[PDB]
């Protein structure tokens, strides 16, 4: 049941808890090998420097991930990288450091087809979360198979990443590997929802109180708890107002004035009471629950909550030992959540908002189903097929190519191709508009059929949109296409495909590009070549034509590096289907007509000379 | 299936530090009897004291002369008016001349006030937001127990200018002052009605007025409830520790009706009493149901695509005119309206006009998101449309007129003024070296201006007066002539403007000949 949902059984849970207990005594991490399983548990810390990095000047101790070391932990189309607690990241980096045995041990267990588990209590649980991502980027994305799948099991961990971090876990379908146990009133999962400044004064004392080392105060506990829940209230109210799209103008004006914690639940959360075990997938539903499950129902319980909130950080022993006697269920899948939430202490109003977060996910799934139906229908795919199988053959038969035909001609097939370009722009701009406002499931940008579709669309129609831009002289209104003219739809398509083809090899598209340029052994220095190629069309084959339009009107020594760059990219573009060799070398092609006008010396030594005549 | 957000919006506001910090600042200003300006946690609060002496209740129009103007608001003769005592107190306290420099360099400004202090704060925030440029800081205005400020015309003007969400008026449900202004006054901005049990936001002037009437049917009137905002701010901002479930019996299963019932309870009424039923109906009829504007905006891309063939038809028509031997340019071709090609493209002109009219109405009525007009896609789709089509709408106007105003003289379609304003949501340097005439004349009203210059050249043909012909030439002809010649010089006209038999080439010839005639 629990196992069915999480791919994790009670034995694994209990061993993870023992390892986590074990890691108090070790420094950094403790390794437990047992059967098919190797467990890496991480040592918690209880000093403020390990929650809010003293040199971090931001308000929530946050930092953006390194794009080269975590290339999936980002929005693909938009580009924005995920953000995480810098103290937790720094701890992971000290553990990863080659002067420890951690990397070797992980590599060995991978070499032995072991099931790897990362685990931890308190901030070690947070360290576990980051370690899992490290492992998923080092190993899994390179050779995904079932033996290589990790597990991450935390107990009362604080929050770690932001919404982009959670979303990227969802896109790669890595979220399934994460389980986070939370005892109802445990304060630590809530701490990082507060501004640093709100909890600065009292955090050292409360961390000391949470450290299982010599307890010897109610004011400090109660103040700290009050401040965490005040900030958490702001965060939860704003978040649920925002994700439902209510009161957008009000929220956007208020937002300027607020500092709200970026941290979000990542992975599945399992809430534990005396009678229930509740698993929840949705990040935002979990966030609401973090607020509403720790509320006081009357005065006595208010008197009690702060103290219980410190002590419940150490109820995970009784949690794991009572697992099998608790009633289990899965909130997201339940079709009446009232009883579950009542048992968790969630008021009628709290329930309205947990329900709102779940329901917003259901709307995202609905939007995605609508989009899938439109793009699988043949009235749709036949516009692409018409440009592929009628327009291009007819224009290349005319000996000018479909780019130039669209750019200058006025026949009925060019007008037809314009109409179809506009219609496809509609479909893909709608999808983009939905993604920009977080209206589609996290997985959508990673979906292979959508990537294939949008890549066909980009390769086929971006040339027509470049033709469109230049025919109506918008390049002379608002500048080169590659700077301000290029539609964001094509950028999203390019990034989705680049990530799809490059992530199994651990490569970055920008590095692939600059290494190719360096292999061209051009006659400039590094910084000059970097200046010359800024905002060039040679980073993407479907931008071929835009680059040509920027070069054709210029003297050859002004452009020699850019010309050689383009020619250097052409052969792989042709092999991969980014550029059609039936098109670009035609007698009427703008490119062909321009290239035969390049100095005899260049043409004689060009890798394209066997393609064109003077 | 609706989602009720009036109480949630209230809870968002109440949970912010702005709520308690603005009140704190109000309290300090009250105790001092002077305006207090200070920073809390990086936010600048300008808190205006309560003034018990001034005589409220007398409306007067906004100033039309002086240093204190509101160009961002209507001039249209259901004229906006404001409370005269508040306008006078604004000039009296030297708010403008002072606040100007004390705010220079600040980046987040809250203007706040209790009672008439809140009325003055709202006036002041309105003034800051009603200039030709937006202020160089974010502005937010929170009032506590403010009397009403102006009339209905002011309120709908504030709504029309999209400034209403910059205001949050906290009104204790037992505070008589906000509910007790004379009947010519109207609320504007969002109202946070609040009690000992919670808060509820209403953003619609009709719903606020309804709530005023409802509340005026309830009971105890002691004046000093106006003096208890510190108690309500404290209680509200501390409710986050307590779990708050529905206290009546039957929470109505249905998700929307449940949120409504909880809002009624947050105002402290029971869903069984008469007053509670009225509050329920008021909250229920505040929302006005539509398709989610975020989704509406995304799917609108397909509707733009479906209407685009009409724009392509204008493009094809324009090319065909360029190729015609008569060389009229498509403006004068379409004005002449001889050929079947003219009748055909007119169908497309009408299709595009109806689409962009529909889009702009959706914007006005909030069927599209508040920031729809800032999306680059819509800025440029509308600009591309306007570039091609506005000349045809000009030509249709001049070809149908009685000879009968001028296009630019109250006869320009609204949608083109809106498109003009949308153009400011983007960049506008990037002057590129032009290698030929622009695809479309960059001033989309060029032909209207040319028609006016034509009329003026004719009336100066009548002439007689040889120094009054100069006025018409010095004032209303040569300026347009050099404007046009710079547009031609920078190549910001399309080639059809310089077609041999276009009305511009004809006018240029007539004028050069007339200018030889008289030095
Ligand atoms: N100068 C100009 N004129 C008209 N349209 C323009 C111009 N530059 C860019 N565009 C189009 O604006 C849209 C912006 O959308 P997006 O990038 O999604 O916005 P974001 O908010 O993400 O920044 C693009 O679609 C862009 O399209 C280019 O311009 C041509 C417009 O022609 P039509 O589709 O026929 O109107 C397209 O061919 C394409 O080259």
């Amino acid at each position: 049941a629990f196992e069915a949902l999480t791919g994790i059984n009670g034995d694994l849970i209990t061993r993870s808890w023992s390892a986590s207990k074990q890691a108090y005594l070790t420094e950094r991490y403790h390794k437990e090998e047992a059967g098919a399983v190797v467990i890496f548990a991480f040592q918690p810390s209880f000093s403020e420097k390990d929650f809010f990095d003293p040199d971090n000047k931001s308000s929530f101790g946050e930092i953006k991930l390194n794009r080269v070391q975590f290339p999936c932990m980002r929005k693909i189309g938009k580009g924005d990288v995920a953000t995480v607690n810098e103290a937790f990241l720094k701890n992971l980096e000290a553990i990863i450091d080659p002067r420890t045995s951690f990397q070797a041990s992980v590599e060995m267990a991978v070499r032995s087809r072991k099931q790897i588990v990362f685990t931890g209590h308190s901030s070690g649980g947070a360290t576990a979360i980051l370690a899992t991502v490290w492992y998923l980027e080092k190993y899994f994305i390179r050779n995904p198979n079932v033996y290589l799948e990790p597990r991450c099991v935390t107990f009362g961990a604080p929050l770690v990443g932001d919404s982009i971090f959670s979303h990227a876990l969802g896109r790669e379908k890595w979220s399934r590997f994460f389980v986070n146990f939370v005892s109802r009133f445990d304060i630590v999962p809530r701490i990082m929802l507060a501004r640093k400044a709100s909890v600065e004064e009292t955090l050292p004392h409360v961390l000391a109180q949470l450290d299982p080392r010599k307890s010897s105060s109610e004011q400090r506990i109660t103040e700290f708890y009050t401040r965490v829940m005040r900030d958490t209230s702001t965060v939860a109210n704003q978040a649920v107002c925002e994700l439902t799209g209510s009161a957008e103008a009000f929220l956007e004006t208020l937002s300027s004035f607020l500092e709200l914690s970026p941290y979000r639940p990542a992975g599945t959360f399992v809430f534990s009471t005396e009678k229930r075990l509740v698993a929840v997938n949705n990040s935002d539903a979990i966030l609401q629950m973090l607020f509403y499950t720790s509320q006081a129902s009357d005065e006595q319980e208010w008197s009690l909550i702060p103290f219980r909130s410190i002590r419940d950080h150490h109820s995970y022993e009784e949690l794991v030992q009572s697992m099998g006697k608790k009633l289990f269920n899965h909130l997201d899948g339940e079709n009446s959540i009232e009883s579950t939430l009542n048992d968790l202490g969630v008021s009628t109003r709290g329930r309205q908002y947990v329900q709102a977060a779940l329901e917003e996910e259901k709307k995202r799934v609905e939007n995605q189903k609508k989009i899938i139906q439109v793009i699988e229908q043949e009235r749709f795919l036949k516009k692409l097929a018409w440009i592929e199988d009628e327009y291009k053959p007819k224009c290349q038969a005319h000996k000018n190519g479909y780019y130039d035909s669209f750019k200058v001609s006025n026949e009925e097939n060019d007008f037809k191709a314009n109409v179809k370009r506009a219609e496809l722009a509609g479909v893909f701009d709608e999808v983009l508009g939905l993604m920009k406002k977080c209206q589609l499931p996290d997985e959508f940008e990673g979906d292979i059929d959508w990537i294939k579709l949008a890549t066909r669309y980009r390769r086929l129609v971006e040339p027509l949109d470049i033709a469109n831009y230049h025919r109506h002289l918008k390049n002379e209104d608002t500048g080169p296409y590659m700077k301000r003219g290029r539609p964001t739809r094509y950028i999203y398509a390019q990034r989705g495909y680049e990530h799809y083809i490059l992530k199994p090899n651990g490569m970055i598209a920008e590095d692939v590009f600059w290494n190719k340029v360096n292999g061209l052994n051009l006659g400039l220095q590094l910084e000059e070549i970097q200046e010359t190629l800024k905002n060039s069309g040679s980073e993407c084959g479907s931008c071929f034509w835009a680059e040509v339009e920027e070069l054709k009107g210029k003297p050859y020594e002004e452009v020699e590096v850019r010309v050689k760059t383009l020619e250097g990219m052409l052969g792989e573009w042709i092999t991969d289907g980014e550029v059609d060799d039936k098109e670009i070398f035609l007698e009427g092609s703008t490119f062909r007509k321009w290239w035969i006008t390049l100095p005899k010396n260049h043409k004689s030594h060009s890798p394209l000379r066997d393609y064109m005549m003077d | 299936c609706r989602f009720e957000t009036s109480e949630l919006q209230a809870s968002v506001m109440i949970s912010t530090p702005l709520f308690t910090d603005s009140w704190s600042s109000c309290n300090t200003a009250n105790c001092n009897g002077s305006i207090k300006i200070h920073d809390i946690a990086g936010i600048t609060y300008v808190a205006i004291p309560a003034v018990s002496m001034i005589q409220l209740g007398n409306l007067v129009g906004l100033p039309v002369t002086g240093d204190v103007l509101f160009p961002g608001l209507s001039s249209d003769e259901p004229l906006p008016m404001v409370d005269a005592a508040i306008l006078k107190l604004f000039l009296q306290l030297k708010i403008k001349e002072g606040l100007e420099l004390e705010l220079l360099g600040k980046k987040l400004v809250v203007i706040t006030g209790h009672s008439t202090g809140g009325a003055l704060a709202a006036f002041t925030a309105l003034w800051l937001l009603s200039q030709s440029s937006p202020p160089s800081f974010r502005v937010f205005c929170i009032t506590f127990g403010s009397p009403l400020l102006g009339n209905q015309s002011l309120s709908t003007s504030i709504s029309r200018s999209r400034l209403a969400h910059n205001f949050c008026h906290v009104v204790s449900i037992h505070d008589l002052v906000p509910r007790s202004s004379n009947e010519q006054f109207w609320p504007f901005g969002t109202y946070l009605f609040c009690s000992d049990k919670g808060g509820v936001c209403l953003d619609n002037a009709g719903s606020v007025r309804l709530m005023f009437n409802i509340l005026n049917t309830t009971a105890t009137q002691n004046t000093e409830e106006h003096q208890r905002y510190g108690h309500y701010v404290f209680t509200l901002s501390h409710m986050f520790l307590k779990s708050r479930s529905f206290l009546g019996g039957s929470i109505p299963d249905n998700s929307y009706q449940a949120g409504v019932a909880l809002a009624v309870e947050a105002l402290g009424f029971s869903n069984d009493d008469t007053s509670g039923v009225l509050v329920k109906e008021c909250i229920e009829t505040a929302t006005r149901i539509v398709r989610a504007p975020i989704l509406r905006s995304a799917e609108l891309a397909n509707e733009l695509a479906s209407v685009l063939p009409a724009r392509l038809e204008i493009q094809w028509y324009k090319d065909r005119c360029d190729a015609s031997e008569e060389q009229l340019g498509y403006y004068d071709f379409f004005k002449r309206y001889s050929l079947k090609r003219d009748f055909k493209v007119n169908m497309s002109r009408i299709r595009l006009a109806k689409f962009w009219d529909t889009v702009i109405k959706m914007v006005e009525t909030n069927e599209l998101p508040f920031d729809f007009h800032l999306g680059k896609k819509w800025i440029y789709a509308s600009q591309f449309y306007q570039l091609l089509a506005e000349p045809l709408d000009i030509a249709n106007f001049y070809k149908n007129r009685d000879i009968g105003g001028h296009y630019l003289e109250g006869n320009r379609p609204k949608r083109y003024e809106v498109i003009d304003k949308w153009q400011k949501g983007v960049k506008v340097p990037e002057e590129c070296v032009r290698s030929r005439y622009a695809s479309t004349t960059q001033d989309t009203c060029f032909w209207a201006k040319l028609e006016q210059a034509k009329e003026w050249l004719d009336e100066a043909r009548k002439e007689s007066s040889d120094p009054q012909r100069r006025s018409l030439l010095r004032e209303k002809i040569v300026p347009f002539e050099s404007y046009a010649n710079t547009l031609v010089t920078k190549k910001e006209v399309s080639l059809d403007v310089k077609a041999k038999n276009s009305s511009y080439s004809v006018w240029e010839a007539n004028l050069k000949e007339f200018k030889c005639k008289m030095g």
